[PDB]
RNA sequence: AGACCAGGC
DNA sequence: GAAAGTACTTGACTT
DNA sequence: AAGTCAAGTACTTACGCCTGGTC
């Protein structure tokens, strides 16, 4: 998780003060937005990959998610190892305030964990601004079906 | 145990919540109402003057509620209990003092009762204010009742908190196709009126209104706004450089070709093109009909006697929309709490009471007109006894209005439905849960998902958990544990003080200026336009935090849009927190130990400049920490108790953060449907429908919130063992399995109480 | 280190300050240039000062348009609204000490035409009432005053100076 | 072209002069122009 | 993609949102024809290549001066030299403005003269000024934008958004034999009937075969037949 | 004088209008006699059908 | 960089305004205008303190009897062509003292 | 599928509270630790978790 | 009979 | 205040 | 002066069912 942070921090410091090759994703700031979305994605799945692999036999959630009962390997992975990238609307947590997610974060919010990202599982608990982000996606998906 | 920094921070909430109760809203507003509003409304019309007879005049000197002479109060005012049993309403008499004058040349006085009026529970004028123990046992009622509800005509109903769109403020929205639109609404006394600015085509922009017929060429309006010189205009709404010139230059071009100047064609144009004349005292007709118009039409909020104030304001209103016409974004959407303000019942009751009083006037004036047109024996009285039998129209009129929920106004002429709601009593939570709940009005949009999904700005000012899953989703919210709703202070003693701080009057200022720094806006109105924002802000906040004007009137800087805002307009949520000066907190240990032990209570920290309230768009400018450990000394403020983010109803769930938001939402809805023991007076109380529990028990795992709200004293549920296993097969999907002989010693044993009412009447026979 | 003394002068008829946004500074090192010929009109309690400035026949006068429409070859006309705000003083430095005389009321100067309102009429022709129109109906009626502007200065100092 | 007249300072519009000449003058006030007008926008 | 797209089909409305059109060109190549037909069919490059637009008034003549920079037409491929924009300039003249005169001297400078409520010439030219850097030099009056994308494994092709169809199919440089277009109703206006019915059952099957499950081939064909 | 605006006054084309009034709700929307309703609960022992 | 930019101007302004104050010293007619808070208390009541350069080149205004009021500088200028005129009793007219030079405001402080 | 781990912890914190004869606190973002409950259990002869 | 509001799936 | 579509009385452009 | 292709204004429907209290 930490090795996936400063790498993006190295990419985000080149955002305003530097130049980089842009995909045909149109304009700037969308370029790294697709990159930060791609990087943190793989890292998430990768952390949860080794989790279930080394998990002990005869456990209930594995066997239950194994055959017919309930849920999938993706669900139990969020319980134990790590969650990540809460995303509504097709993008990342649009700013409520001016150029910032929450007042608890510095101006011009860019770096991961400042927007729609949580490195904590359901077991370990949730940091205070790891919560509201999850409340968003929960509210969004709930009103959707309704 | 020694006093640490991570402990006493939690001790702050009980000190805060003990002074101001969990429900501030209804109480505090009704108390301000019966004193301030009552004396102000009667001051609006203190006189009634009718035409006949050589001279007649009548003056109301004072109006009070159920208090005069040596009597502390009414001999016995019916308690809440007995009032509920006899189906009678809950009310106190209205005492008035008037001065009557006849053609017998007299000046005299009296004390009369114009009618009744409902009194809310737990109020200064109630019998339950500051009472303890045996006083309640004698009055037959529960000490733990929340209060703040109106009981009338049998059962009891509650006035629900209603949200309202921003009043008297500029809001700008952008649209596909046609263009950009900004809306302006306000109310001055008797009437409410809305202005709509619009750009149809060409970049040349129009002004739409219900007063003026069709879409005036504003460049002409601005001429009627007192300005002549042209390019001064351009140098105002556009100013110095870039692309802002050519766009507005189009309208500037073709406006001055056909008809050009500030005086002649300016006023006459609007006046000839203007709609219906209201038919009475109409003809001054000249350039002067537009005078009255140009003063009060749409922008009447500013008005006064000059043309300079209103002009620049409309120009600055044109300034912003031409900026977002250039490129997308750069606008203000209407979603978040920052642009929203809620209004407590205190104002609504005043609006309803003043209407019925106005209706009485003309009828009372015409009442004496009868004998007035009668030939002989001029009458001293029957402006007493005959208006007493003519009275009580206020009683039934107000009682029907509060019982129905349909309010009829002849002034604003706004008929509002679905205001009052019957308080639902099932458990102890449902009573406290329905209160402290934010409702909403209009805006339609069952289809639109825009005003539905939660927004990050809501954090800490509202409950992010509680919500009534169903047809209405997200349209009704709830307040957090620690919040404060803003009142209104005053206007005049700010400007004069602001001038002392180095700002100057806009009149003397030459207006070429977008160029020098920011400018100070008072409730949206440009006044000072001062340099050096730093010393201005800091010193002003210092005068706030220390010796004067606490709570509201907060100042925040605007970086991109160039200005500095000062807003004194109340009716908004405020949240407490702690100031960190330099690198460390302002609290510092021993100060809080002096608190918990013997003294120092609350609100003293505001006097010492420790804790205060952020607000409005100022919460955006500041910087808030999480924990005392986390502090990096770039921080303006820290936060006290981060777990206050959830509401009062959502504080029941143990380990909420371990779960997911959809699970916590369902519990908030189901948690109020649980069956409790309700109150202590419960057995002496006759309800319409009620469910009871036999052997209630507290939860094995409690919460810090449930103790402060007094939950476990009146718990709802049955603490029991359980096992997680696959058994039965009558279980399977979402179905449990119970155990007999556990249930035969009883489990969750209930009781169902209903009632029936009959009346023996008497006909005309 | 040193001391700069300042004084506060007396009443002295008070003052009225002129400003106009039409002509900017010459951008040269010498900022000062001034209008001429005066001819101002005046009324009580709201004055609405009128300013008259000459018109040169020498440069770009366009005579053919004038003779067709107006006699307006005559002196240019400017007007303006006065306003007052407290706590404003004026200053001038004499020797090593500073002296200060309070300004009182202030006014803005921007023009208009009677060659218009009169021309618009000749083209077209052939119980409460408070607030705005009250400042209008009374205005047009009560204003006629002839003010002769004469500039010279000697005692403007010594009058306030001896008051120390 | 967005020009302006000294003094009154409103605007300058092109008016057709009699017999072959093209001039410009400020509206409602006496004035005239030497022409040689130019403007460029990219 | 999802259910509101099926709404667009079922309703069979005239217009529709982002109606992309697919077309094949010749073969697979990076240079020339790939970018040639890309710069052929769309919008107006007039406001782009215009360099600087000058407005001059000298003596008794009124002058509109637009001098084109040859640098852009060289890099961005459009087929003409000068006169074909001049006939495109007179197109604009014929459409919304006037038929008077046109001039050609050097560096692609085009002069426009006007002459006859008073002082209308100034107000006339004022409007003609701003309206000039708009009108289409080449391409059609349809496309909102186009894209060159990598087709299949290694191949290349383009997808276009517009109501054009037949005209862009008629456009030389691209093989129009095998193509496709959305909003079936307009396909009925060209191929018609059968081919349109084959297209409407093609899109219905596609978009509903992605999100999940199966509707089977049988039930779809009957739905498109009873309509057609 | 006073005021108008009573909505329901329409007496004919409304009761006959679709949805609730006649054609949809009442006519093809009729009510079933000999019926019953109650909650649900599982069991292994009952064979399907 | 809030405090930075402002203190940079405060230094300059406290110098530049001193020059143009002493640049007009002798008596050709040159005028400046002031803006001060109301109620004007000073010290004695029979029926004021003054400006000067603070130590190390700074600039401090003041009044007498334990009060310190310091403020300088002004909002942007170069537009105004200004002269105050003399009107008395409505009698005679319009005595002109000539031109104008500077502008300055004074804010109180701690 | 419903994915709530907060309930499964409640039993341990609840069971440990009864053995000590004390009401066990819990709250969002903090509160009584799960680990100390295990050692409160295991010393009385119960398996550490549940 | 025609009404309302809360809420259930 | 809903948005989406469909249907119904007038102008350039020709002959 | 018919025959003409393109324009401003005006309309009917957008959720299955039930179960409670109140005027
Ligand atoms: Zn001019």
């Amino acid at each position: 998780v930490e090795i996936a942070y400063h790498k993006c921090d190295e990419l985000i410091t080149l955002f305003n003060k530097g130049e980089l090759e842009t995909q045909p994703g149109c304009n700037e700031e969308q370029t790294l937005e697709a990159k930060i979305g791609g990087l943190l994605s793989k890292v998430r799945e990768e952390v949860g990959d080794v989790c279930i692999n080394e998990l002990d036999n005869w456990n209930a959630p594995l066997i239950m998610a194994t055959c017919g009962s309930k849920g999938s390997t993706l669900n139990v992975s969020q319980m134990v190892a790590v969650v990540g990238q809460q995303i509504i609307s097709g993008n990342r947590v649009p700013d409520g305030f001016q150029d910032r997610s929450l007042p608890h974060f510095p101006k011009n919010s860019k770096t991961p964990q400042s927007k729609g990202f949580v490195r904590n599982s359901f077991f370990s608990g949730l940091s205070p601004p790891e919560f509201l982000f999850h409340a968003i996606s929960g509210r969004e998906g709930l009103v959707d079906t309704a | 145990d020694e006093i640490n920094t991570a402990q006493d921070k939690w001790h702050l909430l009980p000190a805060f919540l003990k002074v101001k109760g969990l429900v501030k809203q209804h109480l505090d507003s009704f108390n301000y109402f019966v004193d301030t509003d009552l004396k102000k409304i009667i001051k609006a019309n203190q006189l009634i003057l009718s035409d006949v007879d050589p001279e007649f005049y009548l003056k109301y000197v004072d109006i009070r509620v159920g208090k005069k002479s040596s009597s502390s109060t009414k001999d016995y005012l019916t308690p809440p209990h007995e009032c509920r049993l006899r189906d009678m309403t809950y009310s106190a008499p209205i005492y008035v003092d008037i001065e009557y004058t006849r053609g017998r040349n007299i000046i005299m006085h009296k004390d009369v009762e114009i009618g009744r009026m409902p009194i809310m529970l737990r109020s200064n004028k109630c019998i339950l204010y500051d009472a303890d123990e045996s006083k309640m046992a004698k009055l037959n009622e529960c000490p733990l009742d929340p209060g703040g509800y109106f009981i009338v005509n049998g059962t009891e109903k509650v006035i629900l908190v209603q949200e309202q769109l921003s009043k008297n403020r500029i809001i700008v929205e952008a649209d596909e196709k046609k263009g950009i639109v900004q809306a302006s609404v306000t109310s001055s006394t008797h009437e409410r009126k809305s202005k709509t600015y619009v750009i149809t085509k060409n970049g040349k922009i129009y002004l739409k209104h219900n007063s003026i017929a069709e879409e005036i060429p504003i460049a002409i309006v601005l001429k009627a706004c007192g300005i002549l010189s042209d390019l001064e205009i351009m140098q105002l709404v556009c100013g110095n450089d870039s692309s802002y010139q050519d766009i507005f230059a189009v309208n500037l071009e073709e406006s001055s070709k056909l008809d050009i100047y500030t005086q002649q064609q300016a006023l006459e144009y609007i006046g000839a093109k203007v709609k219906t004349m209201r038919r009475q005292k109409l003809t001054i007709l000249q350039e002067g009909i537009e005078a009255i118009a140009t003063t009060v039409i749409a922008h009447l909020t500013v008005e006064a006697l000059d043309f300079r104030e209103k002009a620049l304001y409309i120009a600055m209103m044109t300034r912003r929309v031409v900026m977002a016409m250039y490129n997308p974004k750069m606008i203000d959407d209407r979603d978040y709490v920052g642009n929203k303000r809620l209004e407590l019942a205190g104002q609504l009751i005043s609006l309803l009471f003043e209407d019925l009083f106005k209706k009485f006037n003309n009828d009372f004036k015409l009442s004496i007109d009868k004998v007035l047109k009668k030939p002989n024996r001029a009458m001293e009285y029957d402006a007493l006894l005959s208006i007493n039998v003519h009275s009580n129209n206020i009683t039934s009129g107000l009682n029907r209005a509060i019982s129905t929920g349909n309010w009829s106004l002849k002034r604003f002429k706004m008929e509002r439905a679905g205001v009052t709601h019957v308080l639902s009593r099932l458990s102890y939570i449902s009573a406290l849960g329905m209160m402290t709940r934010i409702s909403s009005q209009f805006e339609k949009s069952r289809k639109v998902s825009g005003p539905r999904a939660l927004q990050p700005s809501q954090f800490g000012m509202l409950c992010t958990a509680d919500t009534p899953e169903g047809e209405a989703c997200g349209l009704v919210k709830n307040l957090a544990l620690m919040t404060h709703i803003t009142t209104d202070d005053e206007e005049e003693p700010i400007k004069k003080l602001c001038y002392v701080l180095g700002v100057e009057d806009i009149t003397l200022i030459d207006s070429a200026s977008l160029h020098l720094n920011y400018g100070v806006y008072l409730n949206g109105t440009l006044i000072g336009s001062i340099r050096f924002p730093t010393k201005f802000v800091t010193q002003f906040r210092h005068l706030r935090r220390t010796g004067k004007v606490s709570e509201f009137i907060s100042i925040y800087s605007n970086s991109h849009q160039m200005a500095v805002h000062i807003a004194t307009d109340g009716g908004r949520i405020c949240r407490p927190l702690i100031i960190v000066s330099d690198g460390q907190s302002r609290v510092k240990d021993i100060h809080l130990r002096k608190l918990l032990d013997g003294e120092l209570d609350f609100d003293d920290f505001l006097k010492l400049g420790l804790v205060e309230y952020l607000d409005v768009n100022e919460e955006n400018d500041s910087y808030i920490a999480l924990y005392e450990k986390d502090i990096v000394p770039s921080m303006t403020h820290l936060e006290i108790e981060p777990f206050t983010i959830l509401g009062a109803v959502a504080g029941l769930i143990p380990y909420p953060h371990h779960n997911q938001s959809p699970r916590n939402t369902y519990q908030c809805a189901m948690g109020k449907q649980a069956i409790g023991a309700i109150a202590y007076n419960q057995f002496k109380r006759i309800d319409t429908l009620l469910y009871l529990m036999t052997y209630p028990q507290q939860p094995m795992v409690k919460t810090k919130t449930i103790e402060l709200i007094d939950y476990d004293k009146l718990p709802a549920g049955q603490n029991a063992t359980v096992a997680v296993m696959s058994y039965s097969g009558y279980d399977i999907e979402d179905a449990l399995v119970l155990n007999k002989s556990s249930i035969d010693r009883g489990f969750g044993r209930c009781e169902t109480r209903r009632k029936t009412t009959t009346v023996l009447k008497r006909y005309a026979n | 280190i040193e001391e700069f003394p300042l004084k506060i002068s007396g009443e002295e008829e008070s003052l009225h300050v002129f400003q106009y946004a039409n002509r900017p500074r010459l951008v040269g090192r010498k900022p000062a240039e001034h209008p001429f010929i005066s001819a101002a009109r005046y009324k009580p309690k709201s004055h609405l000062w009128e300013i008259d400035i000459p018109l040169d026949e020498q440069a770009f006068y366009n005579k053919d348009k004038a003779e067709s429409e107006w006699n307006g070859v005559n002196v240019q006309t400017l007007k303006g609204v006065g306003v007052e705000n407290n706590g404003q003083y004026a200053a001038f430095v004499k020797d090593m000490q500073v002296y200060l005389v309070p300004i009182e009321r202030v006014a803005q100067l921007k023009p208009f035409f009677k060659y218009i309102d009169d021309a618009n009429v000749t083209r077209k022709q052939e119980n409460r009432l408070t607030g705005s129109l009250l400042a209008h109906k009374v205005a047009d009626e009560e204003a006629n005053i002839e003010l002769t502007w004469a500039e010279g200065t000697f005692e403007q100092f010594k009058d306030t100076i001896v008051k120390e | 072209m967005l020009s302006f007249c000294p003094s009154c300072n409103n605007m300058l519009l092109i008016t057709s002069g009699d017999s072959g000449v093209y001039t410009l003058a400020c509206r409602s006030c006496p004035y005239e122009f030497p022409i040689e007008g130019i403007e460029i926008y990219d | 993609l999802g259910v509101p797209r099926i709404k667009e089909i079922i309703n069979a409305s005239k217009v529709i949102s982002t109606p992309i059109i697919n077309a094949v060109l010749v073969n697979d190549n990076d240079e020339r024809a790939a970018r040639v037909v890309k710069g052929r069919v769309e919008k107006t490059l007039l406001s782009d290549v215009a360099f600087y637009v000058q407005d001059v008034y000298k003596d008794n003549l009124s002058f509109i001066q637009v001098r084109i920079d040859l640098g852009t037409i060289d890099k961005l491929q459009l087929e003409l030299t000068i006169e074909d924009i001049a006939v495109a300039i007179t197109r604009a003249s014929k459409l919304k403005i006037q038929a008077s005169d046109v001039n050609i001297i050097g560096k692609d400078r085009i002069a426009i003269n006007v002459f006859p409520s008073e002082n209308d010439v100034f107000y006339r030219m004022q409007q003609l000024r701003r309206a000039l850097p708009d009108v289409v030099v080449k391409g059609l009056p349809d496309i909102s934008r186009a894209v060159i994308n990598i087709r299949d494994d290694g191949k290349r092709e383009l997808l276009v958004e517009g109501y054009g169809l037949r005209d862009v199919m008629c456009t030389d440089g691209v093989i129009g034999s095998r193509t496709t277009t959305n909003h079936v109703l307009e396909v009925f206006s060209v191929l018609g009937i059968e081919a349109a019915r084959y297209s409407i059952i093609r899109e219905i099957n596609y978009t509903m075969s992605n999100h999940g499950m199966s509707v089977d081939p049988r039930h779809i064909q009957l739905l498109g037949d009873v309509m057609t | 004088n006073g005021g108008g605006k009573v909505k329901p006054i329409r007496g004919f084309c409304q009761r006959l209008k679709g949805k609730q009034g006649r054609f949809r709700g009442n006519l093809s929307g009729k009510r079933v006699d000999f019926s019953g309703r109650t909650v649900i609960s599982p069991d292994p022992n009952l064979s399907i059908d | 960089k809030e405090a930075a930019a402002e203190l940079e101007l405060l230094n300059a302004d406290h110098q530049h305004i001193l020059r143009k104050l002493k640049k007009m010293n002798n008596k050709p007619e040159r005028f400046m205008v002031f803006q001060l808070p109301t109620r004007l208390p000073a010290f004695e009541r029979p029926a004021v303190g003054s400006i000067r350069v603070h130590k190390s080149g700074k600039l401090s205004v003041k009044i007498g009897n334990v009060v310190m009021d310091i403020g300088k500088g002004a909002e942007t200028t170069f537009l105004q062509d200004v002269i105050a005129l003399s009107i008395a009793d409505d009698a005679s007219s319009a005595e002109l003292l000539g031109r104008v030079d500077g502008k300055i405001v004074v804010t109180p402080q701690i | 599928s419903r994915m709530t781990v907060g309930k499964m912890i409640e039993l341990i914190s609840g069971k440990a509270g009864v053995l000590n004869g004390t009401l066990e606190y819990g709250t969002c973002f903090g509160g009584s630790k799960l680990e100390d409950m295990s050692k409160i259990l295991v010393d009385q002869g119960f398996n550490y978790s549940g």
